[PDB]
């Protein structure tokens, strides 16, 4: 059971997010993965938070 | 597994509070659904996860959970808000849609 | 200002052969491992009543690696079915408990043996039979102690959990959810520097200073050989340094210091599992070092077989 | 934006069969997991099987294992489930739902967002 | 293999004396030299023992106290000063090896004094 | 220290005959007991090591055995040059104890 993500982030602000990456795997399912400028790291989203769903929701319905 | 879903029904006016419930016989982690159908209509969901409100619906809607029992209230009931409300759990492969409670409006 | 990209990484294209080929070197690694720990540890115990002073540490690590070996069956049937478990929790939790406290014996007593050698020479040469027997014992009971306490948290947080989605049934571990990077790295730190960073260290400088010792007295050298002692060294590493460069890697990747792609997935996939395979000659290789190659071993073996 | 329309429904003697297509325009289709439910005459929803587009992770409901499947078409961005043997008791309006299913640590996603505008299945025989 | 020893000469009552034991052909320091006696007509009886690569060093309940052996690996010696000598301490002490054998390190033996040397008398009058 | 009674003091065995010799410990030694032989006024020599492993030189004549705390030598044929006295020692504590001896001398 191995997928790209092993735990989430849950402290991330829509103005410290520069490129959103939806993953589908075949063992987790959907997956994020944001790219936060401020360190240009890469780090896996909590699709928990409000702003995030919706707006990865209208990237995919459109 | 065996979502009771009480009460039957509820006899409320517009404005005065209205509160349903759901206990889960088996434990869901938070994984709940509230949805309500018009009497010839679809289901429209109203809340996911526990207490996530969809991105629609009105603010009246909330949703609650203690160990596992999940309490829907919708705060000052409207004319529009009168219809079938069922409880739903996706912690499991198979999911349980619970027996619906529809509340009716009172009169005399 | 956000771009919302998609990639979809489909299903394992060839990984059916990988596993079908690691299942059949498990077969040897399990038949052979099993019959070479079983003669160490018959001959360890018969050789008392000719007067041999067998040694503890011998009779530990043959009965440690047989305790891994046996656990190989049921990791090839947990690997054939691509990688699921029809068994139950507890099975899982007690699988995992025997091969883990078992596997870091293994590797403690190497080291501890690694330190008695040069010990044999240069302390305990005036020391009596009995007194150092004793150190011997004390030793061998710290030692399993050590490795018992190390395996016990891994295992309290094992648990079998069914794919939501995928209605397919593994066994791995569940955090808490609070703080699950701080428990995967640090575990992983443990398992490198209690596995391959301490033990490595003190097995090199303490077979380099037994070799010194040996070269620099005359009887020594005409008996003992240094390539031997060479031999000891490289084979721990060849055994177990690609694996833990391996499972450094998946950190790195899941720690995401790594660009995720599909074919960092299919290249991680396999060098772990082909570095798992290799990683357990350990078993099958420690008799063949420590024991059959002793000439009074073989001399011994020989009369009791006969 | 997001369209699902279900066809395929209508009377159905005893023992027969039957196949519902639920075809989808306005979303990733391949990103999606489609469920169907049904709706008893009188009575309460009762969720019947799922699929999962793009990898058919299917699953099914007690009542209708063995009796019922599910099939989805990528290319088509439609999603059929056949129906056979229907005995009198399936008699319902078949309503055609898609979810995301997000991952979550324990558990997945599984709210049924868009829904059809149901089909009837009537399982009668009579004139 | 060949150990030779050095001393005796008879001393005087509450004296002292040094006996040295000298090595040649193995290392002294992967082996422990031991000193044993033999009293004028009578059996083996044990002295000391010493290890030259660290200085762990035993002796006999009944000497202990009064004798002391140090060893000096650069020239492959061992030395056994004997000091308050009494009457009873006449004999003839010989030094002897108990070798140790590394490529019989996880299957050994209880090796035994093999090599022994022509020892001196040593007279307490 | 640690008691070692050997028996017996003397051995009137003839040429080529068979000769046994016993020395019980007090306390258990597990198979650390040597037997040395020693001329008249020469350096003993060590004739067994271990329980039982014969010294790598002398004839096969001599064998060691243990029962328990009970151990034994045996020369099978007491060819001329085994005349001489015979000393059980043990190792597994220290301080060493050896036996009494064992004069053998011919009929
Ligand atoms: C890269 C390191 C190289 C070190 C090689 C030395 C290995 C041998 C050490 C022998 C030792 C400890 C034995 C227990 C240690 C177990 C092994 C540790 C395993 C580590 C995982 C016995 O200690 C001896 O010390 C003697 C006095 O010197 C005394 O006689 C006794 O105390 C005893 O015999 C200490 O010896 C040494 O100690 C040091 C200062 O203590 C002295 O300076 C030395 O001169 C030497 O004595
Ligand atoms: C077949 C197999 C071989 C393995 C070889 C080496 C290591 N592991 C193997 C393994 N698994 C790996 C998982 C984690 N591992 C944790 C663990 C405990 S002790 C330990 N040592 C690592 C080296 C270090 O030097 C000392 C400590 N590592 C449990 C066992 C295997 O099983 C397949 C898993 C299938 C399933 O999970 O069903
Ligand atoms: C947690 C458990 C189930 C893991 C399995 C560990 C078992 C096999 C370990 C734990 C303690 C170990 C024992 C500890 C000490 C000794 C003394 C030694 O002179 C012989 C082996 C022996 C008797 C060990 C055999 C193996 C042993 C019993
Ligand atoms: C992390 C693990 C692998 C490290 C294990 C280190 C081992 C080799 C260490 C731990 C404690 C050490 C022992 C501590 C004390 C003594 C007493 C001394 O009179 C002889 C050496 C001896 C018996 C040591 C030998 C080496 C030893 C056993
Ligand atoms: C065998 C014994 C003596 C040593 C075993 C190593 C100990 C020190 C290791 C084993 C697992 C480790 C823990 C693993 C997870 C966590 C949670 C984290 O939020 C804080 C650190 C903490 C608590 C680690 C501290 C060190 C730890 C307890
Ligand atoms: C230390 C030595 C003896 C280790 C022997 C095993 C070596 C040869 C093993 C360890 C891990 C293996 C690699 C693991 C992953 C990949 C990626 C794959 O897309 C091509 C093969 C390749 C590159 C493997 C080749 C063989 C490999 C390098
Ligand atoms: C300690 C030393 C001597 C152990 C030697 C064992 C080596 C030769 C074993 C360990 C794991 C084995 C590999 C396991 C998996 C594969 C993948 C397959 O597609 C080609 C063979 C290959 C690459 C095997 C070749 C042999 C192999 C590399
Ligand atoms: C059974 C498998 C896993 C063992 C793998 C290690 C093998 C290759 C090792 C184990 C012992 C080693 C031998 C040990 C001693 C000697 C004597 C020396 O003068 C030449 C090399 C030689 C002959 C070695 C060759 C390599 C060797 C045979």
């Amino acid at each position: 059971y191995r997928c790209p993500c092993r735990f989430f982030e849950s402290h991330v602000a829509r103005a410290n997010v520069k490129h959103l990456k939806i993953l589908n795997t075949p063992n987790c399912a959907l997956q994020i993965v944001a790219r936060l400028k401020n360190n240009n790291r890469q780090v896996c989203i909590d699709p928990k938070l409000k702003w995030i769903q919706e707006y990865l929701e209208k990237a995919l319905n459109k | 597994i065996q979502m009771t879903q009480s009460p039957s029904s509820l006899s409320a006016s517009v404005g005065d509070r209205v509160t349903i419930t759901c206990r889960a016989s088996q434990s869901v982690s938070s994984a709940v659904a509230w949805y309500q159908q018009k009497p010839g209509k679809a289901p429209k969901l109203l809340i996911y996860s526990a207490s996530s409100l969809y991105s629609g619906v009105p603010s009246r809607f909330s949703g609650s959970r203690s160990g596992t029992d999940f309490t829907l209230t919708i705060s000052s009931l409207q004319p529009e808000d009168f219809a079938t409300y069922y409880c739903q759990q996706y912690y499991y492969p198979l999911f349980t849609f619970g027996q619906g409670t529809k509340v009716e409006i009172k009169r005399t | 200002c956000i771009v919302v990209d998609t990639v979809m990484c489909p299903n394992m294209p060839n990984k059916s052969v990988l596993l079908y080929t690691l299942s059949f070197i498990y077969i040897f690694i399990f038949v052979i491992g099993m019959i070479a720990n079983s003669v160490v540890v018959w001959v360890n115990i018969q050789a008392k009543t000719t007067g041999y002073d067998t040694h503890c540490y011998i009779l530990n690590l043959a009965i440690a690696d047989l305790w891994v070996v046996l656990t190989i069956p049921v990791w090839v049937v947990s690997l054939v079915q691509h990688n699921q478990w029809p068994m139950g929790e507890l099975t899982c939790k007690v699988t995992h408990l025997i091969f883990s406290i078992n596997l870091f014996g293994s590797i403690f007593f190497l080291t501890c043996m690694s330190v008695d050698r040069y010990l044999s020479i240069t302390y305990f040469t005036n020391t009596p039979s009995s007194r150092k027997k004793m150190v011997r014992r004390v030793v061998c009971i710290l030692v399993w102690l050590l490795a018992f306490c190390v395996s016990l948290p891994d295992t309290y947080y094992l648990k079998t959990v069914t794919s939501a989605s995928n209605n397919e049934t593994y066994c791995r571990s569940f955090y808490p959810e609070h703080s699950i990077k701080e428990w995967l790295i640090g575990m992983e730190l443990v398992s490198v520097v209690l596995g391959f960073a301490v033990p490595f260290s003190i097995i090199a400088v303490f077979y380099f200073l037994l070799a010194r010792a040996i070269s620099a007295s005359s009887d020594q050298e005409k008996h003992s050989s240094r390539k031997i002692i060479f031999s000891y060294v490289v084979v721990f590493l060849v055994c177990w340094l690609p694996y833990h460069v391996a499972v450094l890697l998946d950190i790195f990747s899941i720690l995401h210091y790594i660009p995720f792609t599909c074919r960092l997935e299919h290249a991680l996939f396999t060098a772990l599992h082909v570095t798992q395979c290799l990683s357990l000659v350990h078993c099958c290789v420690n008799p063949v070092l420590y024991s059959f190659i002793n000439r009074n071993y073989r001399y011994e073996l020989m009369k009791a077989f006969i | 934006e997001v369209q699902l329309v279900e066809s395929g429904g209508g009377l159905v003697q005893p023992g027969g069969s039957l196949r519902l297509s639920c075809a989808a325009s306005g979303f990733n289709f391949s990103y999606s997991s489609i469920h169907w439910v049904r709706q008893a005459p009188g009575k309460g929803l009762e969720w019947v099987a799922y699929i999962y587009s793009s990898y058919g992770y299917t699953s099914y409901a007690d009542s209708v294992k063995g009796r019922f499947t599910i099939s989805a078409d990528t290319s088509k961005n439609t999603a059929y489930l056949q129906m056979n043997s229907l005995r009198a008791e399936d008699t319902a309006v078949y309503y055609c739902a898609r979810v995301y299913p997000w991952w979550y640590y324990k558990y997945y996603h599984g709210a049924l967002d868009y829904w059809g505008q149901g089909t009837l299945v009537t399982v009668s025989s009579a004139s």
